[PDB]
């Protein structure tokens, strides 16, 4: 009776520093299109109350991130698991959809952060980071970087600069 | 990508009605689909965005709702101001579409045009060349008939025709006819005259004037 297909079949998934939360109570899931379905770089499974769906895009090479104790741009400043971590990590190649000569703009990343990332927390703020000694007071340049950026997926990437759609079960 | 089939392309319904509007797409999408009002002389209004959200500055008589491939805008308690054209949306993952539109006129009561012929101006036939514009005031339905007859034959090849886009306070619509001559051929005719044929006339009307 859970819905699951509304996350998956998502026309356009969530920039992984604004990753998206579907919340899944009341009832049982039935699988098959999921794990029964291929299609998938990785289908890792670690370790019920209530279930949370964490949609998100990636590069290719960031994959191996999502998972508990990892470390890395992604692990750190945009979507922490914790070691704790009883779940699912599923993720899939989506460069004939995710990718634009140009670089599709639509998928960006926290590139710098004061502190880490709780496990399952979200920033969004996009304050100026300030990586200098002087007070940036919202201007940027001379140090004092900004702290998003896109991935700029294109076609031509190799798979490790790729578009790959994650999906995060969680129990 | 990814087509998008709006229909039906035209929509004709009385004030205080519940109208509803359709849009087939090739294929599947979800928080990503979003209703457009194009009201005339006017750039386009967002009215609903991720397929059912209420929006701002739009109120709750409109409302959006849609599976997979099927979606529906429906307006109720319909008001004259409402006519407009509305257009669908999809959003990424490679391209953006719109559908072709759908028209949504004001169905009402029908009223006859008053017609009105004006002759060339001293200033224009001094020029070179005659207009004598007749022009329908205020009808409905649009589906009107003008006619050029010039010493009685029907003339043909010259004249164009401009109706106005229906007019939110009375619903109705103009039209102006233009008979466009040579002063050397303006002329060579005596009686110029302009015959209409409206559903909300019994017998057709004629505004006829000489030279
Ligand atoms: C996605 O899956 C859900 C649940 O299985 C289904 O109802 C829906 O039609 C599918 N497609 C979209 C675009 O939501």
């Amino acid at each position: 009776l859970c819905p699951f297909g509304e996350v998956f079949n998502a026309t356009r998934f969530a920039s992984v520093y604004a990753w998206n939360r579907k919340r899944i109570s009341n009832c049982v899931a039935d699988y098959s299109v999921l794990y029964n379905s291929a299609s998938f770089s990785t289908f890792k499974c670690y370790g019920f109350t209530n279930v949370y769906a964490d949609s998100f895009v990636i590069r290719g090479d960031e994959v191996r991130q999502i998972a508990p104790g990892q470390t890395g741009k992604i692990a750190d400043y945009n979507y922490k698991l914790p070691d704790d971590f009883t779940g699912c990590v599923i993720a899939w190649n989506s460069n004939n959809l995710d990718s634009k000569v140009g670089g599709n703009y639509n998928y960006l990343y926290r590139l710098f952060r004061k502190s880490n990332l709780k496990p399952f927390e979200r920033d969004i703020s996009t304050e100026i980071y300030q990586a200098g000694s002087t007070p940036c007071n919202g201007v940027e340049g001379f140090n004092c970087y900004f702290p998003l950026q896109s991935y700029g997926f294109q076609p031509t990437n190799g798979v490790g600069y790729q578009p790959y759609r994650v999906v995060v079960l969680s129990f | 990508d990814i087509q998008m089939t709006q229909s039906p392309s035209s929509l004709s319904a009385s004030v205080g009605d519940t109208v509803t509007i359709t849009c087939r797409a090739g294929q599947t999408i979800n928080t990503f689909l979003n209703w457009y009002q194009q009201k005339p002389g006017k750039a386009p209004k967002l009215l609903i965005y991720a397929a059912s959200t209420l929006q701002s500055g739009v109120p709750s008589r409109f409302s959006g709702s849609g599976s997979g491939t099927d979606f529906t805008l429906t307006i109720n308690s319909l008001q004259p101001e409402d006519f407009a054209t509305y257009y669908c949306q999809q959003s990424y993952s490679n391209l953006y579409t719109f559908s072709q539109g759908t028209k949504v006129e004001i169905k009402r009561t029908v009223a006859a045009p008053s017609v009105f012929i004006f002759p060339p101006s001293d200033e224009q036939l001094k020029s070179g060349t005659a207009s004598v514009v007749c022009l329908l005031n205020n009808f409905y339905p649009r589906e009107a008939k003008v006619q050029w007859k010039v010493d009685n034959a029907l003339q043909s090849g010259n004249s164009q025709e401009s109706v106005t886009e229906q007019d939110s306070k009375d619903s109705t619509y103009s039209l102006s006819s233009t008979l466009t001559l040579s002063k050397a051929d303006y002329e060579k005719h005596k009686v110029y005259a302009c015959e209409v044929t409206h559903q909300g006339l019994s017998s057709p009307v004629t505004k006829s004037f000489n030279r």
